DNA sequence: TTTTTTTT
């Protein structure tokens, strides 16, 4: 006989799991859980499970997402039973799985012996520090960054065995991903006995295991970070990468293990959560796209964007200038022509480049900040350590065509060589050679040898930086702590102002604080550049490139007056393009080239201010500014 | 079984003792039986553990029962807690049940608390063992919370005789003979997790207090535990009471689970370790809200210094007591205190609120004092010598303990709060880097040793320094006259240079103080207000939030431009504007202000003004 | 990793 919905609501039963575990209980409870998948349906009145099931059977997905609100909207009481005791249910929900994918597709098995149930938006939530015991053996939803990640090593997720005894076949026993099996007795010859494994029956599943520690922020102040670590199952696996933030949902289990015993020598229990359902905690959309495409105009859309870069800085429009171009880069043409833009902004002390820097941080889809005094070559390259031995990749590698931020300008400098001659990190640690492929922007800043920016010496002489790191920059940007008692004072209204929008006394009256300074929404303009970035490839304008060749003779002749490359030539092409993608512009246009022209003139200006800054000024008046 | 007569007379004396005790202060003497009150809030919160105050159960029974628990509390415990139960029973037998399946029996955690007295840890000793105790100190480590095994179910892997409420020993414990006298299994006994019951624990490590044992001694530690509730009830690298048992320690591995007792271990000898099992923790080291936790006379003394106009000054003047002279100091010193409102922009960027001051003085200016005073009168405040001191240490260090893991340095040890950099000038310069960062970052990072974790680190720091060649040179320029990396100069708030003086009055006046401070010692000294009252009013002023004004929006943009002037830029530049802002702030928050007042403003110019001497 | 004489 089977009990009603109502009759389960009696548990009746020494534990919730009892309970469950009962048969007419488990018909039941599978029962209401195929009902709820077939029928709850979103306000729509569409079977969200429905339209669920044909994806994952489309994606051949093996994990089916789940709403915990949708089970809590209807048939709660299994949500308050699957809470208690969420690893029985998880299995009856599972096999229920099984039949609703089936109907809609049948002999999915074949594409998926199984499945996997994926809960979300778990109600409760607790923070590592939070869980306590009582929490042991259910589900709980925690957040946290990933702190290390191990490789995804095959598990016996079914096993045989094979007393040495007699021991033809053992039964199949399921693994339970946190202790071995250790059935020390022989259902063949009653008695304990070497069972080996049975190497003809046995089902492999992929296994993974990452530590959470608590977020920065969670951490309560003083108090020190605490970190859990997460079996990752099959599918679960390498779903994220280690150093980011994540939010899961699992079983808190445990188990024992004299190690610990002796260690604290009690008798306590290691704990881990085994992931049901992971979550990261950007990405533009149609709306975006149509309303970027709009807003893509000559109407100083390259001048909107610049006003938009580091709007709670003052001024710097130069810099904005340069920032912008080094977000949205340049397309690169390889055989090896880079495409990334390579920006540095020496500056004096105070003068907020780290600040602009930190911006870019928040404003990049991808970027790597580290700091040259507090950052390792090694973290910078790659390390290598016991996992067992194994090795780590480094920062710059972790730039993956994404802006890395840096300052404070050792190994460290011959690490840039070798990623600026090839965006790529050559390694022979262990005795191994290998290269690893960075491709990724970078960005510089620091203070001219040390101290106050000096007009005299060319800016290579103010700084220290070899002149093949020079060159191999796109671009350079100095910055000096000039005194104008206009600008002192319009600086000191801009700064005021800041302080007082971003005080909290001062959400819908974000619209109002943002007050105009950034002519586009952030938002936006960071969809932007990723879907410029994604979309958006300029092409060179070889009508266009016909002057580009004489203008770039004229600035050799000038040099040879008084320093070009090619490589600046390439900069300038580099330069161009983001100028086209900025705006959207898969076609690069005279005006693209006049703004490169302009900005690399300029960033060859700086050279040899009060050497020649004035007769560069006099020749180039008119491949800059004139127009 | 052992009658223990004893046992189950003490279980009737504390039985009587939590239901009949009859005596409550509330309504003067009349009787409540404040533990069968305990008993119904109990009930109206269903929790484990029952607070017991020793000294009531010391009036109870003449405190023969206070004496006998506290020897043999370990013997008794038993005995206590089936009594508590028996009391449960009789008033609260639904709390006698855990309290849908079927409610297993709920444990009743008796953690005595307010004991006569504390014993120091050299204290400790043998005799008391398993003895009810109470030890002060503080938290040098904890433990992440485990779940220890109290009551250990199994199921007899060979006939499927389940076993229940088995207390477990030091080691993993294991059913012996099978129930189930038709059975005989010894072994195969499958650990019913689900039947089983586990209780939390977290270890805990102390060290000895400075003025404990300091004579020629380094100071001692101790290893307590923290059981139930008291799990995760105290934070750590703070000093606090702890009353519980002394427990001794056997070494596992010995169990099997100078040489040791055997001939048991069977053959295998056994050492042993002695520690504590705390029961109960105490720790001894929103406006509204802090209003509401201040006292009724608390507020209106509050309110009283709040009338006071002349407050600012009187305030001033209490910093630092011993201390004479540098009053323009002493003002930095409670600025600091009071901090600034750390606010970040919309764009997101963080802006400090917080100020970070520097002195330089000569040597005997009483700097070092100077930070003895700032460090003591501070809460999270940590001071240490630049001279021997360590990055990790200072910020935070890598160690690996079963396995890698981290150690807060004193940053983290005063994160949030007041950081005293006592010989600062003699720091190392990568060390002083690694600050810099740090600092600026408010934020440490510890990329190395693989991990790659990273804390708030945000607070406050007083660095003190002495000029080079142990004198300013005022020929020379701050930048020079002292080895510092000018970077950190820039974000260093304040620079309280101490210079000498030949003043013969002042000399007069400092050496007359000076005696007197020897002569009357204490007596000497005398500030408007006393350290505690000062500190409530200087947390009342933290829970104010200044507000920038449009008067003061203006004087600041002038004020800023005739510094900039001034310097017409080697010490002048946007962290000034921001630092004079962060001043303006603490300002107000002297004063008390919502709001940010030109005066406020005035004052941290003429502050600002000063400190470029 | 951190601390550490000692030599290179
Ligand atoms: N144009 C500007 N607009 C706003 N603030 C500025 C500007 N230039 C400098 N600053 C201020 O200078 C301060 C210090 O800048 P920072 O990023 O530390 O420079 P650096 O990287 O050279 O140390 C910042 O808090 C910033 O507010
Ligand atoms: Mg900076
Ligand atoms: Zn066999
Ligand atoms: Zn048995």
């Amino acid at each position: 006989e089977e009990l009603t919905l109502e009759s389960l609501s009696n548990v009746k039963a020494n534990s919730y799991s009892e309970w469950i575990t009962q048969p007419n209980v488990s018909r039941t409870i599978a029962r209401e859980l195929k009902s709820f998948l077939l029928e709850y349906t979103d306000e729509t009145g569409r079977s969200v499970y429905g339209a669920r099931i044909r994806t994952l059977g489309e994606m051949n997905s093996e994990s089916l997402e789940v709403n915990y609100r949708h089970l809590a909207e209807s048939k709660a009481i299994l949500a308050l039973f699957l809470a208690k005791c969420p690893e029985e249910m998880l299995k009856i929900f599972d096999l229920v799985a099984m039949e609703a994918t089936e109907l809609h597709y049948p002999d999915y098995a074949r594409i998926h012996s199984e499945i996997h149930v994926r809960i979300s938006d778990f109600p409760t939530i607790y923070s590592l520090r939070e869980l306590r015991e009582s929490n042991l053996s259910s589900l709980v939803r925690v957040t946290g960054v990933v702190t290390r990640r191990t490789g995804v090593f095959p598990q016996l997720k079914y096993v045989k065995f094979n007393c040495l005894k007699c021991g033809s076949i053992l039964g199949p026993f399921f693994q339970d991903s946190n202790e071995e099996i250790r059935i020390s007795f022989c259902t063949n010859c009653k008695s304990k006995g070497p069972f080996r494994v049975n190497g003809e029956k046995t089902v492999y599943r992929n296994y993974q295991r990452v530590t959470l520690q608590e977020a920065p922020g969670t951490v309560p102040p003083g108090r020190l970070p605490r970190h859990r670590e997460v079996i990752l199952l099959a599918d679960l696996v390498d779903v994220s990468k280690p150093g980011e933030e994540v939010e899961v949902t699992g079983i808190y289990k445990n188990n024992y293990d004299g190690n610990l015993n002796a260690k604290n020598g009690f008798p306590v229990f290691a704990t881990i959560i085994e992931a049901n359902s992971i979550k990261r905690r950007f990405s533009w959309t149609e709306e975006e796209e149509r309303e970027f495409r709009k807003i893509s105009r000559d109407r100083g859309i390259i001048d909107k964007i610049i006003s938009s870069m580091a709007p709670s800085i003052y001024g710097h429009r130069d810099i904005k200038t340069a920032v912008a171009c080094s977000l949205f880069g340049g397309v690169p043409k390889n055989v090896s022509i880079r495409g990334d833009i390579n920006v540095l902004l020496l500056g004096d002390p105070g003068t907020a480049k780290s600040q602009i820097l930190k911006y870019v941080e928040k404003t990049a889809h991808r970027a790597v900040f580290a700091t040259g005094q507090g950052a390792s070559a090694v973290g910078l390259t790659a390390s290598v350590r016991k996992d067992e031995w194994t090795l780590e990749g480094g920062a710059l590698v972790l730039a993956d065509k994404g802006v890395c931020l840096i300052d404070e300008f050792d190994q460290d400098r011959t690490s840039i060589h070798e990623a600026m001659e090839q965006q790529s990190i050559s390694i022979s640690k262990a005795g191994i050679v290998t290269t690893l492929q960075a491709r990724c922007s970078i960005i510089a800043a620091a203070n001219p040898n040390g101290g106050r920016y000096n007009s005299t010496l060319p800016l290579a002489q103010n700084v220290s930086l070899t002149e093949p790191i020079l060159s191999r920059f796109d671009i350079l940007c100095v910055v000096r702590d000039l005194v104008d008692e206009e600008a002192d004072e319009r600086l000191a209204t801009f700064v005021v102002d800041s302080h007082v929008r971003s005080h909290p006394e001062n959400l819908q009256r974000q619209r109002k604080k943002e007050e105009e300074i950034s002519p586009i929404p952030q938002e936006l303009l960071m969809k932007y550049i990723h879907y410029a970035r994604t979309k958006i490839y300029p092409k060179l304008h070889q009508m266009d490139m016909d002057k580009v060749s004489r203008v770039y003779a004229d600035l050799r002749r000038e040099s040879i007056s008084t320093p070009i490359t090619v490589r600046h030539l390439e900069s300038i092409l580099r330069i161009a393009e983001s100028f086209a993608k900025m705006r959207l512009s898969e076609f690069v246009s005279s005006y693209d080239l006049d703004r490169a022209i302009k900005v690399v003139v300029d960033s060859f200006v700086d050279a040899q201010k009060v050497s020649v800054r004035r007769q560069l000024r006099r020749s180039f008046a008119i491949y800059t500014l004139g127009h | 079984k052992v009658d223990d007569v004893t046992g189950e007379k003490v279980r009737e004396a504390f039985e009587q003792f939590l239901e009949d005790f009859s005596v409550q202060s509330t309504d003067t003497g009349e009787v409540e039986k404040v533990y069968r009150a305990q008993i119904e809030f109990m009930k109206i919160y269903d929790l484990n553990t029952i607070y017991i105050d020793y000294q009531h159960l010391s009036m109870r029974e003449n405190g023969a029962l206070a004496m006998a628990i506290s020897e043999q509390y370990y013997r008794f415990l038993p005995f206590l807690q089936k009594g508590l139960r028996r009391v449960v029973r009789k008033y609260a037998p639904e709390l006698l049940n855990t309290s849908s399946p079927e409610q297993t029996e709920r444990v009743f955690q008796i953690s005595f608390f307010n004991l006569p007295t504390v014993h120091r840890i050299r204290d400790i000793r043998s005799e008391k063992i398993g003895s009810l105790l109470s030890i002060s100190g503080t938290v040098t480590r904890t433990s992440e919370v485990r779940p220890e095994l109290y009551k250990a179910s199994f199921t007899c892997d060979m006939c499927r005789a389940i076993v229940d409420n088995v207390e477990q020993s030091f080691k993993y414990t294991e059913p012996t003979f099978c129930p189930n006298p038709s059975c005989e299994n010894r072994a195969f006994w499958t650990l019913n997790v689900t039947r089983s019951r586990f209780l939390d624990w977290q270890k805990v490590r102390i060290q000895e207090n400075a003025n404990e044992i300091p004579t020629g001694s380094m100071p001692r530690t101790l290893d307590v535990i923290l059981r139930g509730d008291s799990v995760e009830r105290a934070k750590p690298g703070d000093r606090c009471k702890f009353t519980g048992v002394e427990i001794v320690v056997p070494d596992v591995t010995q169990l099997g689970l100078n040489s040791g007792v055997t001939g048991l271990l069977g053959v295998r000898d056994l050492t042993y370790k002695i520690s504590f099992l705390a029961c109960h923790v105490i720790s001894i080291g929103d406006q509204e809200v802090f209003l509401n936790s201040l006292s009724s006379d608390e507020i209106n003394e509050l309110k009283e210094m709040v009338k006071d106009e002349h407050i600012y000054d009187k305030l001033v003047r209490s910093i630092a007591p011993a201390v004479f002279g540098h009053e323009a100091v002493k003002k930095g010193i409670l600025l600091q205190m009071l901090g600034g409102v750390h606010k970040s922009t919309v764009e997101g960027i963080k802006l400090r609120g917080d100020i970070n001051i520097c002195v330089v003085g000569d040597p005997s200016t009483s700097k070092s004092q100077f930070l003895k005073y700032v460090v003591g009168f501070a809460p999270r405040s940590v001071y240490t010598s630049g001279k021997a001191s360590s990055a990790a240490g200072l910020t935070a260090a890598v160690v690996r303990d079963e396995d890698y893991t981290i150690e807060a340095g004193a940053l983290m040890l005063a994160d949030n709060g007041i950081c005293c950099i006592d010989e600062f000038d003699k720091m190392d310069i990568s060390d002083q880097v690694a600050i810099h960062e740090a600092m600026e970052q408010q934020t440490i990072s510890i990329a190395k040793a693989g991990i790659h974790a990273t804390l708030n680190a945000r607070t406050s720091i007083l660095a003190a320094a002495n000029p080079v060649g142990g004198r300013y040179n005022r020929k020379l320029s701050l930048r020079g006259n002292l080895n510092m990396t000018a970077p950190i100069m820039s974000r260093f708030d304040l620079f309280f240079v101490i210079l000498d003086d030949c003043n013969e009055k002042i000399d007069t006046e400092l050496a007359s103080h000076i005696v007197d401070l020897h002569m009357k010692r204490d007596e000497a000294i005398e500030p408007p207000f006393s350290a505690e009252q000062l500190r409530r009013y200087i947390k009342y002023a933290r829970t104010f939030k200044p507000i920038l004004t449009k008067e003061a929006r203006s004087y600041l943009v002038e004020k800023y431009k005739e510094l900039r002037k001034d310097d017409a830029s080697y010490r002048i530049t946007v962290r000034q504007l921001e630092s004079m802002i962060r001043l303006s702030e603490a300002i107000a928050r002297a004063n008390c202000v919502d709001e940010i007042t030109p005066s406020f403003i005035a004052e941290a110019y003429d502050l600002l003004r000063q400190s470029i001497i």
